[PDB]
């Protein structure tokens, strides 16, 4: 692919909006839409991508390649076919990524288009979102089972923390939802304060499975929240404390 | 069955 | 463009 163009501003942003939801754009531009639709089943997911022509004029030479980390390929396997090189104006193209988690993963794959449109050379990077809570599943359990767990996971490592100011309104309805939608279940009065919101999951991989535990705390008086993760993997309390973080 | 700690 | 796949 050459020289690569630096992610899109708005990438961080767009990437976020992608971990408890499946469906979306993840960029556009007076040239290109690009859109995304994705399932998740297990340690396995598909992905359709929508490469949209905004314009009266082919793209040619249409390249869309996926660039991941040389641990990242390790940890996560995508396959693809890719799309037809010229692109229609007014046309909308699309391909189809097969996903298997092979084992816990941090980083996210970056897709890099590029192709030409008239005289120009065209050139756009942004991060592709497959993250790790996409096989994360929920697990209902009582209360006495939860803290047994809990108590379980004591060693330093294994809790991760986060305080931070609310990016929306502390809407009680819409938080317990997001928890939902990022793969946890809400387990109903576990914490004691009505206030608090209490999850577990699992992280399905094609070669282990790690049980994952979350309390969040909000202060709606001061617009903050506390986020606690304890998981029996460091790498995976810190990446899904990062990623739900940033939800609220 | 506690929590040690709490935000708030 | 009418004819695509919408993300609403």
């Amino acid at each position: 692919p050459g020289i690569l163009a630096p992610l899109a501003p708005g990438s961080e942003d767009n990437f976020a909006r992608f971990v408890c939801k499946n469906n979306g754009v993840l960029f556009e531009n007076q040239l290109l839409q690009i859109g995304l639709k994705s399932e998740f089943r297990q340690n396995l997911g598909r992905m359709f991508i929508f490469y949209g022509n905004k314009t009266s004029t082919q793209f040619l030479n249409f390249t869309p390649t996926l660039i991941c980390a040389d641990d990242l390929q390790t940890n996560l396997n995508l396959q693809t076919k890719p799309v037809d090189p010229t692109v229609d104006g007014g046309a909308q193209v699309q391909q189809v990524i097969n996903i298997e988690c092979i084992s816990d993963f941090t980083e996210a794959p970056v897709l890099n288009i590029q192709f030409r449109y008239g005289g120009t050379f065209q050139n756009v990077s942004v991060k592709l979102p497959i993250t790790l809570n996409k096989f994360f599943q929920p697990t209902e359990m009582a209360s006495q089972d939860f803290f047994q767990r809990w108590k379980q996971l004591s060693n330093p490592q294994q809790e991760v923390q986060n305080i931070f100011k609310a990016k929306h309104p502390m809407d009680t309805e819409i938080t317990k939802a997001k928890i939902i939608g990022f793969g946890s279940a809400l387990l109903e009065e576990v914490d004691p304060n009505p206030a608090n919101f209490v999850g577990a999951g699992i992280i399905h991989t094609k070669t282990t499975q790690i049980g994952c535990l979350l309390r969040l705390e909000p202060n709606l008086q001061a617009q903050m929240y506390r986020l606690t993760l304890r998981t029996s993997k460091d790498t995976v309390s810190q990446r899904l404390c990062e990623l739900l973080s940033e939800q609220f | 069955d506690g929590f040690k700690d709490s935000f708030d | 463009p009418k004819g695509w796949v919408t993300f609403e």
